[PDB]
């Protein structure tokens, strides 16, 4: 079996992509954020505390004939930004793009943090990391991807995210019309339950490629591209007028600048991020200063190939028993 | 603004 769904940025900055997901019977369609940096599928529901629900669409497990309570079970998760939700657990039918898993654990938020309440476009998350990151207790639950893999034509999924444009999530096959040349695959470490890999080096603009191992995570659920302080500093020394801003938190540049391109190494292959992708946008509407899309991961603790890097490529997540990550230009 | 949804 296979699935195909369209994924659309939540705003004109491409901060996040949401994809529709059909949960229960009959189907309630909820717009989820597919996040390769976590492993829970949780959604706003009829259990959610009413003053923390805004404009979101909710799951009501009591209107689904296939819903069952997973008793005993609760979950509580916190994200890189300090945001959080918790609640209890049902199993139910969930379909993406036509691909149907039954007995998928759908985590029901009882409570959600201020940032989730404020985000009217995201009714919850679908985690795509390894299931050893799942928050449900006392037994952890499989992600959608792991439940799907028995029936998939190929145990894979691809991320084809758009720049200011929709894109696609496919499950179970690789669309060979979606990219150009060939996919380079690199090995994935699951030690810390992420899509973790090591890029082989970098170049700024038309300058030389520097062979250097950069271990990071591919994380669809992170907007920007978080690199070690000294690579990011070599990047922004090429845009005159770029400076680090304590106020705003990161490198900022004039919006008028033509930014250079950034290349990152995947094995012997090279993926080039156009410089207009690294122009996140301006730091306030009308402002003449823009925020950069390449920043330090020094206070993170870990390098993150986020949406700005991933949307430059066609990415295959190879979920075989030894997993790998694949990258093609597009 | 920008999102950091790795789990931490």
């Amino acid at each position: 079996s296979t699935g195909s769904a369209t994924t659309t940025p939540i705003d004109s900055l491409d901060d996040a992509y949401i994809t529709p997901v059909q949960i229960g019977t009959p189907a309630q369609t909820l717009n989820l954020d597919f996040d390769t940096g976590s492993s829970d599928l949780w959604v706003f529901s009829s259990e959610t505390t009413a003053s923390e629900v805004d404009g979101q669409t909710i799951y009501t497990p009591s209107k689904s004939t296939t819903a069952k309570l997973l008793s005993g079970a609760t979950w509580s998760i916190s994200y890189g930004d300090g945001s959080s939700s918790s609640g209890d657990v049902y199993t139910d039918t969930v379909s993406v793009g036509g691909l149907t898993v039954t007995g998928q654990a759908v985590e029901s938020a009882k409570k959600v943090s201020s940032s989730f309440t404020e985000d009217s476009t995201i009714d919850g998350l679908l985690g795509l990391a390894f299931s050893t990151l799942n928050t449900v207790s006392p037994t952890q639950q499989k992600t959608f991807f792991d439940n799907a893999k028995a029936s998939l034509d190929s145990p894979v999924f691809t991320a084809d995210l758009g720049y200011h444009a929709p894109g696609t999530y496919n499950f179970g096959f690789i669309d060979t019309t979606a990219y150009t040349g060939s996919i380079t695959y690199t090995a994935v470490s699951t030690k810390q339950g992420f899509w973790e890999w090591t890029s082989t080096g970098y170049a700024v603009g038309s300058g030389t490629f520097k062979s250097t191992s950069i271990d990071g995570i591919a994380d669809t659920g992170t907007t920007l591209l978080y690199l070690p302080a000294t690579v990011v500093s070599a990047y922004w020394a090429q845009v005159s007028g770029a400076k680090s801003s304590s106020s705003v938190g990161g490198y900022v540049f004039p919006c008028s600048a033509t930014l250079p391109s950034f290349t990152f190494g995947v094995g012997s292959a090279r993926i080039v991020i156009p410089g207009d992708y690294i122009d996140f946008g301006p730091i306030s509407t009308g402002s003449s200063s823009c925020f950069g899309g390449i920043q330090s991961s020094a206070g993170i603790g870990i390098n993150i190939f986020g949406d700005v890097a991933l949307k430059a490529a066609f990415v295959v997540f190879n979920g075989a028993t030894t997993p790998t990550l694949g990258f093609a230009s597009k | 603004x920008p999102f950091h949804l790795l789990v931490y």
